[PDB]
Formats: C-alpha cells, structure tokens, sequence
C-alpha cells in the first residue's frame, strides 16, 4: 500500500545541519488531509515528536526543536524534506518520518512508518579499535574492544568455534566521540589452564582485524 | 506540553497471559488517542487509532478503551511476537506526544547476576587511561544497579553501562559497566569495587581487587 | 493549539 523511506547522512559533526529526506508511494501530498510527520527515537529511549506537514503546508514543529527546525514538502517528488541545525551528540537516535491519514475519525494516529534511519553525531574521522583483555567453578574472561569509529565492529571467539556463554554487549558512544564494546564469555574453570580463548575483533570501516587471547 | 504516563514502565509476562497496561494524560485529549507495537530494531507499528478502533491488519486479541484522560490497551492472550515496547500517541493537541513506553518481556524465575570485576590491562595503562569492568552476567529481572568504588568513595558521571537483550533460550538479561579513570588517577587508588544491587541477592555484592596485589 | 483535525 504506502510504504515511506528515510534518506540522509547516518554520520554528522557537532554545529552541522541535519538533512533527513521522507520519499514515500502509496499516497500523494495533493490528497486532502495527508500529513507526513516525523519521529525520532533516542537509543534506547522513547519516541519524540518532531514535526508534522500536511497536504497544504500547514506545520507544526515541536516547541523545544522550534528555532532548529524546518519542514517543507516537494509534491513534484513525493518527498517531504526536515532540516534540523546545529546538532550536538544528543541528537544522536533513529528518524522515522510516518505518514497520517486524512478526513475521509482515524486521522488519530499515525498509520504506517518509515523504517528509520539512525544518525549519529560525531565530530570523529574513522578510527580503528584497541583490544584489551578482560582476563580472570564459572570463570568469566572477555575483550574491551576501545576506541573505534563508526560503528560497527564484530567480535567472535575462537573464530566462531565458541558461541555458547559468548554476550557481545551493545557499544557505546563515549563522551570522545569514539566507541567501546566488550565482549565476555562465560566458560568453567578447569578448563582456563587447557583450553584456550581468542577473540577475533574485525572492524570493517576502519580495516582493522585484531586477534586478541586472554587468560588469568 | 500534555504529559502522557504510560504505566506500568515494564511489565514481565508469559505467553497466553493477559495484560492491560495505560496511558494517562494531563489534559483531555478525547479519544485522539493511538497505540503502537514496537518490536526492537523494528519501526512502530499501529495497532489502535483514535482510542478504540483496531487497526485493518491488526490481531482481533488487541483492543483499546478509553476517553479524555484515561486510556488502556489490553492483549486478551499474549503471543511471542507481542513481547515488545507499546507506545501510546495523542494527536489532540499540538505537539503530538508519546508516553514513555511500557515494556513487555518474558517471565522466568529471578535470577541473580553472577559478578566479575576486572581490572585494566598493562597495555591499555600506557595510552594514559584504566578502563576497569564489571560483568553482570545471566539475570532476571532486567533491573539491576551497579556502584563504583575508588577507595571507597562512591564514583559518579565517569562509568557507562549497555545490557543485552534477553536471551531467547534461558530469558536472563547481562549488563556490563566500564568506569574509566586516567592512568595517575588509578594509580593513586588502592580497592577498586563493584557493587551490584539486584533482585535476586538479600544484600548488594561486591567484587573487589587491590590494584597492586 | 489544537490538532488540526479537532
């Protein structure tokens, strides 16, 4: 039916303007009503509202963003276009523009989304990571896979032949701008003194391929 | 603006259980009121719009009530694809606002965490920082706080913390904490300590080292 | 201000 989709830069500097673009197809911007707003969504936060245009022009922008924002729409493309200025890291989440149905009762609510597009604010240029061990009956043991940017890096252990106890935790966006995951597997002692645990740390954006062994 | 509380914030069930969960809001909003399903890593998605009215598409167990301040959503038989977060929208007033979302996860017994505290490495030491971790492994509830100590004086505003998403298998949930002090500063300290308040455990547990020994 | 369609 109508299907909308969010374009746009998924890595932007601290000050910068943030160009986000809803191209959707199902429906037009010349149907009486139609209104494409757009939401975004913290890491794992709640969804705020941003902005609402509808079929006319009118606007709507979200009080706090107001002097940040600008919505317009291009009814020749069947794009809507939002403009936000000056982004700092706290605007770093997911960006879903969704369309809203109009007066044919159930303009209340907004009916179907994009998929979203994650953006991330931060003044950093490519950057490969540092590993670190996280080293020692249950015996935990992992990598601190330091200082990387962008997103992402993948971590195995024993080149994939141990996947059990294995919690490759999400990373996190540090206050440098840069990224840090860990990595821990949870084995039985006994084995700390026979077996043997690498973990295989690759990240791809910066071509970097890490094989790191820890132990006691 | 017009406040919207969802409540409870989380909710723990099993399938083929029934939960109703609400949507208060500060000001009348009559019955422009939408509910969404939202599935990690997923976009929202409606299940009732203008309060009570099911969305085309939608399972017949979803259903809304509601008018003016008070709103519920209620799930006659949970399912393995309803445990996710729920919004709620209003479209009354301008801005239109979304509650805080409540969550749905599956329920198992309580599960306390298995700590581990590790200390930085010499390699990272010479780069001019410590970066020290503490594992919260396999437990549940999903609720869990963890304290850092330097010498017993408690650390604020210098760690950071992610938790996985629940297993598929055993339903536990793992958190993991990194304090990060600079090197001299890690050096001029003697415990370091992981503190870990959790359901399952009567009294917080602490795993500790002595930097030197 | 109200919705729109209020």
């Amino acid at each position: 039916r109508i299907t909308l989709k969010e374009s746009g830069p998924p890595l932007v500097k601290p000050t910068q303007t943030l160009t986000l673009t809803c191209s959707f197809s199902g429906f037009s911007l010349s149907d009486f009503g139609v209104g494409v707003g757009w939401i975004r969504q913290p890491p794992g936060k709640a969804l705020e509202w941003l902005a609402i245009i509808y079929s006319d022009d009118d606007k709507r922008y979200s009080p706090s963003l107001n002097t940040r924002l600008t919505i317009t729409k291009d009814t020749s493309k069947n794009q809507v276009v939002l403009v936000m200025t000056r982004v700092s890291p706290v605007d770093t989440a997911t960006y879903f523009c969704a369309h809203r149905r109009g007066p044919t009762g159930p303009v209340n609510a907004m009916d179907v989304w994009g998929q979203g597009i994650t953006v991330t604010i931060s003044s950093t240029s490519t950057k490969g990571p540092s590993v670190f061990p996280l080293a020692p009956g249950t015996a935990a043991l992992g990598c601190l896979v330091k200082d990387y940017f962008p997103e992402p890096v993948t971590v195995s252990w024993n080149s994939g032949a141990l996947t059990s106890g294995v919690h490759t935790f999400p990373a996190v966006l540090q206050s440098s701008g840069l990224y840090s995951l860990s990595s821990v597997v949870t084995v039985p002692s006994s084995s700390l003194g026979t077996q043997t645990y690498t973990c295989n740390v690759n990240h791809k954006p910066s071509n970097t391929k890490v094989d790191k062994r820890v132990e006691p | 603006a017009l406040q919207l509380t969802q409540s409870p914030s989380s909710l723990s069930a099993s399938v083929g259980d029934r939960i109703t969960i609400t949507c208060r809001a500060s000001q009348g909003v009559t019955s422009a009121l939408a509910w969404y399903r939202q599935k990690p890593g997923s976009p929202p998605q409606l299940l009732i719009y203008d309060a009570s009215s099911l969305e085309s598409g939608v399972p017949s167990r979803f259903s809304g009530s509601g008018s003016g301040t008070e709103f519920t959503l209620t799930i006659s038989t949970l399912r393995p694809e309803d445990f996710a977060t729920y919004y709620c929208q209003q479209l009354h007033f301008y801005p239109h606002t979304f509650g805080g979302g409540t969550r749905v996860d599956v329920r198992r017994t309580v599960a306390a965490p298995s700590v581990f505290i590790f200390p930085p490495s010499d390699e990272q030491l010479k780069s001019g920082t410590a970066s020290v971790v503490c594992l919260l492994n396999n437990f549940y509830p999903r609720e869990a706080k963890v304290q850092w100590k330097v010498d017993n004086a408690l650390q604020s505003g210098n760690s950071q913390e992610s938790v996985t998403e629940q297993d598929s298998k055993d339903s536990t949930y793992s958190l993991s904490s990194t304090l990060t002090l600079s090197k001299a500063d890690y050096e001029k300290h003697k415990v370091y300590e992981c503190e870990v308040t959790h359901q399952g455990l009567s009294s917080p547990v602490t795993k500790s080292f002595n930097r030197g020994e | 201000e109200l919705d729109k369609w209020a």
